[PDB]
């Protein structure tokens, strides 16, 4: 019945900036409603009837729009506005929400800080060994870590994971993990690490010799 | 939605408001002698900015104090000033068809008006209260209604109400005191 | 404190049935329609059920009609959620939400209630230590092999949340989780300093405090 | 409601409010309610452009308009599928309440007409409504709901009326089968009764015979009242409201 495109999927902007979130409702509708959700959190009601602040909403957030068009803005976007926003329509049922915006916030560039770990001794004894290599604290989001085995390039046997930015400060943190049998990791002595980021001059490499160093 | 006048209210059903332009070139509507007309026949747009027009009375035929987008509309003047053989001529807006100029928006008596009604809808702008007029002729599905614009007299620059199917006329109301 | 908790959510094999329930305090109930809004791991926020205040209205999306249903027990301050039929796409955290008596917004949320719908079996993660080398020194655990999710990852019992991040768990080959935990902590600290990561997997009822310290080189 | 008088709080127990949010819960039409969880309406009043749920309200029969009121939430807004612009008819809409009303002797249902039930003149009916007591006269503050006994005009002699002093052509018609007339130049519903109810006592027991919907001005000559015929829409009412 009423179906909400919301627009963009995703936006990064700097704190001070003006935001625009975009809500079209495929028929005409009177009111928009707004939500803010932050990573792991429950939702909360944001702007309801098109225009009007839920409690303790800053003043700097408004809502505006008609018909099929709608608008969430931020005036001066601010470093707790960091989250996931949905709009809402209330003209019939069935109710849908937008497919929401994430909103990241830049900051000044930061190298991450490099750190490799071989498998322990505990899991080497399962028969599987697990390789892992942080990069912390960095900024923008975009990183390319590479794995060489004995200076031999590694491809499909390891998975990234990347943490939220931090609220204390906007930056990254990510987790390339190495997966190898204990046969395949006996085999071989120099496991490393290759990161390449803006704010490295040059490729960081982070390496171990196998097992007792 | 309930059309609004320039101040935000919702226009009365039975109301009487000018009709004014969405530019600040143009002013606001009235009637004018046109071609052989002896009276001022032609509902017209004026090109006297600072001129609000006539005040026209907005109403619908179904019982609701206020005027809706998408209710049929009639459309009428409010008494104004005419030359002494005019007194008396009905204000209310027709619609009539086989002229040059396309089907005109005319006042006084026409015994040829096209059957049907007008309605009013939201061109939209955010916080402006922009409205088009159309012709509906009766029965008719959306398609078959015609949107009133404006064209203009290749001898005069009279600026006469017409159905076009180029831009429409945009105006804005304002309540009379 | 006007409140809503969620409950009954936990692994069912796709076709199963599962009834969720919300508890509701610090308002009259009674006077509320409320409703149930769906997010499926990284997803949006998707409405799944409406309920008046006296139960004589109810409304479900189109995907979850006839398998869902809606109901209440006004003298219980309960709100509850009937799924059957269980589907892999009905995966998502449940949330109970209360809608604004005066103007419709959703004003209260519970913490919702993850529900995981697939046939693969619960099993405890294992902890393996992500041992350290002035400064500054990283250190961590990594929580291999567990499911459904969620883990969670504490460090010293709480007493250490500096510097501390417990990455998103990845899905595997094997179709088990897994995620790493870690710190930085001043290389002064490390042999004087005790760090453990205390690793609590409730869907399988598995807690581990694991002791990472330096090894011998 | 042009002449008539104020209604004595026990009568039209059916008769309801319909508000619109705004700076304020705003009258827009009258409505009955037919069934302990339905109102019925004109479709002028909620169409061709529907409102959110959320921008709507049912005031249930209150003695003063906007003094001591109770608003009521909505499920559902049907406006018959023939209603459009270009053509007066097709008027006629239901508003599902969310709950069903505790029915009592100051607050209950309307009963709807037998198919049969043609409604000639003669018959004692009453129209009632919070709208404006003459053209362009607002009823005044406190509001009192008013009531006025109509009379019946057959719908061909009616249609004939509205031929007088007008363009149209006597080929085609004015006051269609789904319409029925009531009132004269002293009495009749005006602009914001709209929607709300005409009832006629047929063998002891109050009939709905129609819903307020238009005419030309309210009380001017050889113009009465037009109402939406309700038996025209039973079978259409009946689908969606229980029998």
């Amino acid at each position: 019945d009423i179906q909400m495109t919301q627009s963009p999927s995703s936006l990064s902007a700097s704190v001070g900036d003006r935001v625009t979130i975009t809500c079209s409702a495929s028929s005409s509708v009177t009111y928009m409603y707004w939500y803010q959700q932050k990573p792991g959190k429950s939702p909360k009601p944001w702007i309801y009837r098109t225009s009007d602040l839920a409690s303790g909403v800053p003043s700097r957030f408004s809502g505006s729009g008609s018909g099929t068009d709608f608008t969430l803005t931020i005036s001066s976007l601010q470093p707790e506005d960091f989250a996931t926003y949905y709009c809402q329509h209330y003209h019939s049922y069935p109710l849908t929400f937008g497919q929401g915006t994430k909103v990241e916030i830049k900051r000044t560039v930061a190298a991450p800080s490099v750190f490799i770990f071989p498998p322990s001794d505990e899991q080497l004894k399962s028969g599987t060994a697990s390789v892992v290599c942080l990069l912390n604290n960095f900024y923008p989001r975009e990183a390319k870590v590479q794995w060489k085995v004995d200076n031999a390039l590694q491809s499909g046997n390891s998975q990234e994971s990347v943490t939220e930015q931090d609220s204390k400060d906007s930056t990254y943190s990510l987790s390339s993990t190495l997966t190898l049998s204990k046969a395949d990791y006996e085999k071989h002595k120099v496991y490393a690490c290759e990161v390449t980021h803006q704010g490295l001059s040059s490729p960081v490499t982070k390496s171990f010799n196998r097992g007792e160093c | 939605d309930f059309v609004l006048d320039n101040e935000g209210n919702p226009l009365e059903n039975g109301g009487t408001y000018y009709i004014l332009s969405d530019i600040t070139a143009f002013g606001g509507i009235r009637a004018a002698p046109t071609g052989n007309e002896r009276c001022p026949l032609t509902v017209v747009q004026s090109r006297n900015e600072l001129d609000k027009g006539i005040g026209t009375i907005i109403s619908s035929p179904y019982r609701i104090r206020f005027i809706a987008e998408g209710h049929p509309l009639s459309l009428k003047f409010d008494s104004f000033a005419v030359i002494m053989l005019c007194v008396g001529i009905p204000t209310e807006w027709s619609v009539v068809e086989d002229l040059p100029e396309g089907p005109a928006v005319k006042i006084g008596e026409n015994k040829d008006a096209m059957d049907g009604w007008f309605r009013l809808e939201r061109v939209s702008d955010d916080e402006f209260n922009n409205y088009k007029l159309v012709f509906c002729p009766q029965q008719a599905e959306d398609d078959k209604c015609g949107d009133i614009g404006i064209s203009i007299d290749h001898d005069d620059g009279t600026r006469r109400l017409v159905v076009s199917k180029n831009k429409p006329l945009v105006v804005q109301f304002q309540k009379l005191d | 404190e006007v409140q809503l908790v969620e409950s009954g959510g936990g692994l069912v094999q796709p076709g199963g049935s599962l009834r969720l329930s919300c508890a509701a305090s610090g308002f009259t109930f009674s006077d509320y329609g409320m409703v149930w809004v769906r997010q499926a791991p990284g997803k949006g926020l998707e409405w799944v059920a409406f309920i008046s205040s006296g139960s004589s209205t109810v409304y479900y999306a189109d995907t979850m009609k006839g398998r869902f249903t809606i109901s209440r027990d006004n003298s219980k301050n309960t709100l509850y959620l009937q799924m059957n039929s269980l589907r892999a796409e009905d995966t998502a955290v449940y949330y109970c939400t209360r809608r604004n008596y005066d103007d419709w917004y959703f004003d209260v949320w519970g913490q919702g209630t993850l529900v995981t719908v697939s046939s693969a079996s619960t099993k405890g993660p294992s902890v393996f230590p992500l041992a350290p080398s002035g400064g500054t020194a990283a250190l961590g655990c990594l929580v291999k092999d567990y499911f459904p999710e969620p883990v969670t990852v504490s460090w010293n019992s709480g007493a250490l949340t500096s510097g501390v991040h417990t990455f998103p768990a990845v899905l595997q080959s094997s179709g088990l989780y897994s995620l790493s935990s870690v710190v930085t902590v001043p290389s002064s600290s490390l042999g004087t300093q005790t760090y453990i990561c205390n690793v609590n997997h409730k869907p399988s009822n598995t807690k581990v405090d694991k002791k990472v310290e330096p090894k011998s080189c | 409601i042009v002449g008539g008088q104020e209604a004595p709080r026990s009568k039209w127990p059916w008769q309801v409010s319909l508000r619109v949010h705004g700076p304020y819960w705003m009258h827009f039409c009258g409505g009955s309610l037919i069934h302990p969880q339905w109102v019925l309406t004109a479709a002028h009043c909620v169409g061709p452009d529907v409102k959110d749920l959320a921008a709507l309200r049912v005031q249930l029969r209150e003695q003063h308009l906007y003094y001591q009121d109770q608003l009521l939430p909505v499920s559902r807004i049907i406006v018959h599928p023939q209603f459009y612009t270009a053509q007066i008819g097709a008027d006629i809409a239901l508003l599902e309440l969310e709950e069903p009303v505790n029915v009592s002797s100051h607050v209950h249902t309307v009963t709807l007409p037998p198919a049969s039930e043609t409604f000639p003149p003669g018959m004692p009916c009453w129209v009632t409504g919070w709208g404006d007591v003459d053209n362009d006269e607002r009823l005044p503050p406190p509001f009192p709901l008013k009531q006025v006994k109509v009379p019946i005009m057959e719908n061909h002699i009616c249609d004939a009326k509205y031929h007088l002093g007008a363009y149209t052509g006597d080929d085609v018609r004015i006051v269609r089968d789904d319409m029925l007339c009531a009132g004269n130049t002293r009495r009749d519903s005006c602009q914001g009764d709209s929607g709300g109810p005409l009832v006629c006592k047929v063998n002891g027991t109050w009939l709905q015979a129609g819903v307020v919907s238009w005419g030309e001005g309210c009380a001017q000559p050889n113009r009465p009242g037009i109402y939406t015929r309700v038996t025209y829409y039973l079978d259409w009412i009946h689908h969606y409201v229980p029998k």
